[PDB]
C-alpha cells in the first residue's frame, strides 16, 4: 500500500527510474502477501513504465493482469487500463485479438 | 640452385628478379624455401640497392624513386641493368594508374595528372592510351569532357574462346599429370628403400 | 586547446583524491586559461591529505602562471611542508609501531587490517609503489572470500594510479573467480553491495587504457546505475561518456539496438549525459549531421579529459568512417554533394574520404567524379570465380615444372661448389 502511494506520487512526479526501481521492489513483497486491489495498481504503473523503456510484451501482460484485478473491482481505471491493453496489443507488433 | 658459395650469376639473377617481379608483378615474388641459405644470408645484403628500391616502390611515390634512381645511378649502370629500373619507375606509375580503378569510375585526366603525379592532363592521355592498347587497363577515353571512363569487364566467361582456354589449360594439367605419372612409373621399376 | 564550456567546480566536486589531483593537473598541462583555477583549486585539495611533492610541483607551475598573468599586460610554504613531513613520518612511525605490535601478537585479522591502513596512509602521504606493497604483504592474511576481494579492489585501485592495466584486469577475474563465480545466483533478489559494477568498471577502464574499446564498451555497458558515487575510478557521467562513444565506434547497428538503445541498466547512464544520447539516436536514426554537429562541439570539452583524450582521434575516425558505410549502405546510387553536405565536408575532401574508405574499409563502390556521384559496386560472382580459378591453375603449372627441374638436378646432384 506504502509502495502504492509512492508509486502513485512519482508518476505525478514524472520519475521514471524511482518508478522502475519501486515496482522491481514492489515484486518481491507480492510474493507472501493477501488479496486487495493494490495488486493491479502497481501493475498499471508496470506496464505504463515497460512502455517508456520499450519492453511491449512485459507492458501487455502488465496491463492484462491489472485489467483483471480493475475487472474485480471495478471502474473508471478498467476502461483506460483495456485501452493500454490494446495500445500494448498493437504496439507489440502484433497481439491484433485483444477481445 | 643449391649453393654452398656464391657465384656472380647468382647475384646479378637475383637483382634482375628484383627488377622483372617489380615490373610484371605490384611487389617482388617470395622465392621459395628451398632457394640456398647463402641467397638470405650473402646475395641479399650485397644487392641492397634493390631491396631499397623495392622499399620505395612500395610507397607507391614516383619521384621518391626517381630519387633513390638518381642516388644508387652509379650502381644500377655497374650492374648493366640501368633500363629495367626505369621500367621499374614507369610500371610503379603504371600501378598508380592501374590502383584508380579499384576507387574511381569516371575521373577527370587533370585529377589523374594530380593523383598519380604527371603534369598535365596530356601525360595522363598518353599513359592511358599506351595502357589500353598494350592491355593493362580496361579503360575509355572522353576528350570533349576531359574524362576518363574505367569499365573492368573482359569477360563474362560465355565465350567459346573460354571453352578453348581451358581445354588447352586442362591438357596442360594433363601433360604435366602423364609426365608425373612416367616419372612415378621410373621410380617403382627402380630398386627399393 | 581551448574550450570554456568545462565546469571546472561541478567536475572537482565529482572525483577524490589522486584522481582529483592527477585530473586537474591534466586540465592545467592540456589547457591554458582554465590553467590558474585548475592549479588553485588543485593546491587546496593538494594541502589536504597532506602532500609534499604535490605542492611543490603545484606552486611552481602556479608561480610560472603568476610570471605569465604578470606577462600578459600564493608563498612558498615551507614550515607547513616541514610540519607536514614532520607529522607524516611521526604517523608512519605510529603505524609501524602498531603494525609489529599485531604481527608479535600473531592475529590475521589485525594483522591484515595493520597492513590496509598503512596502505592508506602511504596512499595518502604520496608513495606509489611502497601502497602496493602493503596489499601485496596483506595477500596472505586472508581466509574468508570478502577480505580478498576488499584487497583486490585496493590492489586494483592503486594499479589504476601506477598505470598497470594487466594487473587490474588479472586482479578483476580472480575477485570474480573467487566467490563462487559472483554468488552464482547473485545474494538472492539483487545485492545491496554492487561489487560486480565496480568489477565491470575497473576493467572497462583497463581495457579503454588498452586500446580495446569493444570490449571496454561491453564491460561499461553491463554496470548497473545502483553503484551511484565512486571517485576512486571513474564518475557516473564518464562512465556514460567513455562507454557511449566506444559502443557508438565498436558496435555495429544491431549490436547498438540490443546492447546500448533498449538496454534498461545503461538508459540512466544516458539521462545522465544527453549530448552523448543525442548523438547515439542521431547515428542510429541516420541524422548524421546532427550528429557530427554535436560530437563536434563536445570534441574540444571531450580533449581534456585525463583518460579519454589519448583515444579522441581513434574514436572520432571509427564513429565518422562507420557512418559513411552506414549512410552508403542502403544506396546503389548516391548524390555526393547531400553526401558532403549531411557529413559536413566538401565534396573533394568526401571524394578523397570514400577514395580511401574503398581502398581498405568496407565501403564496396566506385566514385564517379565527374558527376559527383558515389555508385555501389556489385561483384560478378562467376567471372572472379573463374578468374582466380584460372588464376590459380597458372601458378600451380608454374611451381609443377619449378618442381620438375628441382627433381631434375636432386636427381643430377647439380650443385655450386664452395671451392
Amino acid at each position: 500500500e506504502i509502495y502504492a502511494l509512492e508509486i502513485q506520487m512519482y508518476t505525478a512526479q514524472k520519475n521514471n527510474k524511482k518508478l522502475k526501481a519501486l515496482y522491481e521492489q514492489s515484486l518481491h513483497i507480492k510474493s507472501a502477501i493477501p488479496h486487495p486491489l493494490i495488486m493491479g495498481v502497481i501493475r498499471e504503473c508496470g506496464g505504463k513504465m515497460h512502455l517508456r523503456e520499450g519492453e511491449f510484451e512485459k507492458a501487455h501482460t502488465d496491463f492484462f493482469e491489472a485489467f483483471k484485478n480493475y475487472d474485480e473491482s471495478g471502474s473508471p481505471r478498467r476502461t483506460t487500463c483495456l485501452k493500454y491493453l490494446v495500445l500494448a496489443n498493437m504496439l507489440m507488433k502484433s497481439g491484433i485479438n485483444p477481445f | 640452385t643449391p649453393a654452398m658459395a656464391v657465384s656472380h650469376i647468382m647475384l646479378e639473377s637475383y637483382k634482375k628478379y628484383i627488377l622483372v617481379s617489380l615490373i610484371l608483378l605490384g611487389k617482388v615474388q617470395q622465392l621459395p624455401k628451398y632457394t640456398s641459405q647463402i641467397v638470405g644470408r650473402f646475395i641479399k645484403p650485397l644487392s641492397n640497392a634493390y631491396h631499397e628500391l623495392a622499399q620505395v616502390y612500395s610507397t607507391n611515390n614516383p619521384s621518391e624513386l626517381r630519387n633513390l634512381v638518381n642516388k644508387h645511378s652509379e650502381t644500377f649502370t655497374r650492374d648493366n641493368n640501368m633500363g629495367l629500373v626505369k621500367q621499374c619507375l614507369s610500371s610503379l606509375y603504371k600501378k598508380n594508374i592501374q590502383r584508380l580503378t579499384k576507387t574511381f569510375l569516371t575521373l577527370s585526366l587533370q585529377d589523374m595528372a594530380s593523383r598519380v603525379q604527371l603534369s598535365g592532363p596530356q601525360e595522363a592521355e598518353k599513359y592511358v592510351l599506351h595502357m589500353i592498347e598494350d592491355g593493362e587497363i580496361f579503360a575509355s577515353i572522353n576528350q570533349k569532357d576531359g574524362m576518363v571512363s574505367f569499365h573492368d569487364n573482359p569477360e563474362k566467361y560465355n565465350n567459346p574462346a573460354m571453352l578453348h582456354n581451358i581445354d588447352q589449360e586442362m591438357l596442360k594439367c594433363i601433360e604435366l599429370d602423364e609426365r608425373l605419372k612416367a616419372m612415378d612409373q621410373e621410380i617403382t621399376v627402380n630398386p627399393q628403400f | 586547446v581551448e574550450n570554456p564550456s568545462l565546469d571546472l567546480e561541478q567536475y572537482a566536486a565529482s572525483y577524490s583524491g589522486l584522481m582529483r589531483i592527477e585530473r586537474l593537473q591534466f586540465i592545467a598541462d592540456h589547457c591554458p586559461t582554465l590553467r590558474v583555477e585548475a592549479l588553485k583549486m588543485a593546491l587546496s585539495f593538494v594541502q589536504r591529505t597532506f602532500n609534499v611533492d604535490m605542492y611543490e610541483e603545484i606552486h611552481r607551475k602556479l608561480s610560472e602562471a603568476t610570471r605569465e598573468l604578470q606577462n600578459a599586460p600564493p608563498a612558498l610554504d615551507t614550515a607547513w611542508v616541514e610540519a607536514t613531513r614532520k607529522k607524516a613520518l611521526l604517523k608512519l612511525e605510529k603505524l609501524d609501531t602498531d603494525l609489529k605490535n599485531y604481527k608479535g601478537n600473531s592475529i590475521k585479522e589485525s594483522i591484515r587490517r595493520g597492513h590496509d591502513d598503512l596502505g592508506d596512509h602511504y596512499l595518502d602521504c604520496g608513495d606509489l609503489s611502497n601502497a602496493l606493497k602493503c596489499y601485496s604483504r596483506a595477500r596472505d592474511y586472508c581466509t574468508s572470500a570478502k577480505h580478498v576481494i576488499n584487497m583486490c579492489l585496493n590492489v586494483i585501485k592503486v594499479s589504476v594510479y601506477l598505470q598497470n592495466w594487466s594487473h587490474v584486469l588479472s586482479y578483476v577475474s580472480k575477485a570474480e573467480s573467487t566467490p563462487e563465480i559472483a554468488e552464482q545466483r547473485g545474494e538472492r533478489d539483487s545485492q545491496t553491495q554492487a561489487i560486480l559494477t565496480k568489477l565491470k568498471c575497473a576493467a572497462g577502464l583497463a581495457e579503454l587504457a588498452a586500446r580495446k574499446y569493444k570490449q571496454a564498451a561491453k564491460c561499461l555497458l553491463l554496470a548497473s546505475f545502483d553503484h551511484c558515487d565512486f571517485p576512486e575510478l571513474l564518475s557516473p557521467s564518464n562512465v556514460a561518456i567513455y562507454g557511449g562513444l566506444c559502443a557508438l565506434a565498436t558496435f555495429d547497428r544491431q549490436e547498438l539496438q540490443r546492447n546500448v538503445i533498449s538496454s534498461s541498466s545503461f538508459k540512466l547512464f544516458l539521462e545522465l549525459e544527453p549530448q552523448v544520447r543525442d548523438i547515439i539516436f542521431k547515428f542510429y536514426e541516420s541524422k548524421y549531421a546532427s550528429c557530427l554537429k554535436m560530437l563536434d562541439e563536445m570534441k574540444d570539452n571531450l580533449l581534456l579529459d585525463m583518460y579519454l583524450a589519448p583515444h579522441v582521434r581513434t574514436l572520432y575516425t571509427q564513429i565518422r568512417n562507420r557512418a559513411l558505410i552506414q549512410y552508403f549502405s542502403p544506396y546503389v546510387s548516391a548524390d555526393m554533394h547531400r553526401m558532403a553536405a549531411a557529413f559536413n565536408t566538401t565534396v573533394a575532401a568526401l571524394e578523397d574520404e570514400l577514395t580511401q574508405l574503398i581502398l581498405e574499409g568496407l565501403i564496396s563502390a566506385r566514385v564517379d567524379s565527374h558527376s559527383k556521384i558515389l555508385y555501389a559496386r556489385d561483384v560478378d560472382q562467376r567471372s572472379t570465380t573463374f578468374e582466380k580459378s584460372l588464376l590459380m591453375g597458372k601458378e600451380f603449372q608454374r611451381r609443377a615444372k619449378a618442381m620438375m627441374l628441382r627433381a631434375a638436378v636432386l636427381r643430377n646432384q647439380i650443385h655450386v661448389k664452395s671451392p
